């Protein structure tokens, strides 16, 4: 049997010294519930076990409770060390662990600092033609980008990648690359990325022509 | 190692498990065939956060300590590692335990699905004992 | 101090079979079980099965029996965890663990890559701003770390005296091969001024590219 664990939020954002609350809710009953930490990059340590007890290093401030197919784990007074990934777990027949929860600092809105690049002389010669768009440091981590060659919106061709929020700032970054081929590049004439953040109604247009 | 049906009844017979309680050694071998298959090393996970040790697949919970179980008891007094030996000694001393628990061979999950009720004798039948 | 130290990353190709070692050490090795769990992106955690060292007990999660195959050794307590019929859905990291009453620390993790695709060195090219870009008072330039494999590279920036104001992007597979970018920003009249470099090293094939950036 698979016991299925639905945690919630999936994504929640917390300012230092708030409360947080995260839940998980299983398929079937089940006798105890145990809780794991990750941070980016390291591997997951084990939060909390036998429902509320709490496992070697973790503070205080946080507890764990439920029965049943309902169990949470809650933080009396977030701190910014306490950013990272919950997954909930039922240790079972067949143990399986929760989607998780990402719980990620909240700061005050950024807009985001963008900045587009042609292709490199270099990567030209070898036939391709990869124009990059760097969306730096804005919050809330939602963000829209648009390509568009010579006017017109292009969707193909693009791909984007988003870094974990910074350590140092807790903003977020994107970059997103619009690869050609060379010939496809000389082609067209203007290359425009455009950034749509909360931060504002219109969004933030950074291009370049090619002649 | 994983027993041979008779061998295990002979075993279980010099460990005197024959009539031990009012149960006949076919009910030992019985119900060691569907628990573990005569296999000295089976475990299964339970869902209590217990798992079954050994030949006669006995509990973390209420039994024997594996030091990761919730609500342990420990009734046999003995580390469940001990009742995986090739030597059935530490399991046959707590089963006597546990069918003096006053629940008799219910105790055993496997006994009372395909055991009980049937002729266990079949179980040692054939056996040179 | 009870400590996990597990292999190195395994590059392997579909149809093979791995095997992952977990040395333990700071107790003794027979008495607690060791358990092991699979992450991959975007699909969480999964249980694989755990042993019990020197009983040669062990269990499995019913979705990998006949996948995973644990073992040990006790002479040099380490325990071992292979898998079989390798696919790309089997591409993770892998780690061994503990999980009782005296300790409950967790390997390092192992990363696993199952792929047909060759090693191949990354393209590393430069990125400037266009010379009709509008200057400001910060300037950010970059480096495209294109067409690798397998992960990971290593990306810095004048040898990592410019640590802070750099972003690594996460790298982006496709047809077999890997992408990724980096940026750095500093005061726009410092460059070109002083010298930006970005050092992208892929020690897969055991190359090292150091980038100087130019207008």
């Amino acid at each position: 049997m698979d016991i299925v664990l639905t945690q919630s939020p999936a994504i929640m954002s917390a300012s230092p010294g708030e409360k947080v609350t995260m839940t998980c809710s299983a398929s079937s009953s089940v006798n105890y519930m145990y809780w794991y930490q990750q941070k980016s990059g390291t591997s997951p340590k084990r939060w909390i076990y036998d429902t509320s007890k709490l496992a070697s290093g973790v503070p205080v401030r946080f507890s764990g409770s439920g029965s049943g197919t309902s169990y949470s784990l809650t933080i009396s007074s977030m701190e910014t060390e306490d950013a990272a990934t919950y997954y909930c777990q039922q240790w079972g027949r067949n143990p399986t662990f929760g989607g998780g929860t990402k719980l990620e600092i909240k700061r005050a809105d950024a807009a985001p600092t963008v900045s587009i690049f042609p292709p490199s002389s270099e990567q030209l010669t070898s036939g391709g033609a990869s124009v990059v768009c760097f969306l730096n440091n804005f919050y809330p981590k939602d963000i829209n980008v648009k390509w568009k060659i010579d006017g017109s919106e292009r969707q193909n061709g693009v791909l984007n990648s988003w870094t974990d929020q910074d350590s140092k700032d807790s903003t977020y970054s994107m970059s997103s690359t619009l690869t050609l081929t060379k010939d496809e590049y000389e082609r067209h004439n203007s290359y425009t990325c455009e950034a749509t953040h909360k931060t504002s109604t219109s969004p933030i247009v950074k291009s370049f022509n090619r002649n | 190692k994983v027993f041979g049906r008779c061998e295990l009844a002979a075993a279980m017979k010099r460990h005197g498990l024959d009539n031990y309680r009012g149960y006949s050694l076919g009910n030992w071998v019985c119900a060691a065939k569907f628990e573990s298959n005569f296999n000295t090393q089976a475990t299964n996970r339970n869902t209590d956060g217990s798992t079954d040790y050994g030949i006669l697949q006995i509990n973390s919970r209420w039994w024997c300590n594996d030091g990761r179980t919730p609500g342990s008891r420990n009734l046999c007094n003995i580390p469940c590692s001990a009742l995986l030996s090739s030597d059935i000694t530490a399991s046959v001393n707590c089963a006597k335990k546990i069918v003096s628990d006053g629940n008799g061979m219910n105790a055993w999950v496997a006994w009372r699905n395909r055991c009980k009720g049937t002729d266990v004798q079949a179980w040692i039948r054939g056996c040179r004992l | 101090e009870v400590q996990l130290q597990q292999s190195g990353a395994e590059l392997m190709k579909p149809g093979a079979s791995v095997k992952i070692s977990c040395k333990a050490s700071g107790y003794t090795f027979s008495d607690y079980w060791i358990e092991w769990v699979k992450q991959r992106p975007g699909h969480g955690l999964e249980w694989i099965g755990e042993i019990l060292p020197g009983s040669g007990s062990t269990n499995y999660h019913e979705r990998f029996k006949g996948k995973a195959t644990f073992t040990a050794d006790t002479s040099s307590s380490t325990a071992y965890m292979q898998l079989n019929s390798l696919t790309s859905e089997d591409s993770g990291v892998y780690y061994c663990l503990h999980g009782n009453y005296d300790f409950d620390g967790w390997g390092q993790g192992t990363t696993l890559t199952v792929s047909s695709a060759k090693t191949t060195p990354p393209s590393v090219y430069p990125l400037a701003p266009g010379s009709a870009a509008q200057t400001n008072s910060m300037v950010t330039l970059g480096c495209l770390v294109k067409g690798y494999f397998p992960e990971p590279v290593t990306v810095t920036w004048n040898s990592g005296s410019l640590s802070s104001g750099v972003h690594t992007f996460p790298a982006v597979l496709q047809s077999d091969l890997y992408t990724l970018s980096s940026s750095v920003t500093v005061p726009s009249s410092t460059w070109p001024s002083e010298t930006v470099t970005c050092n992208v090293a892929h020690p897969a094939s055991s190359t090292k590219v150091d980038k100087k950036i130019l207008d």
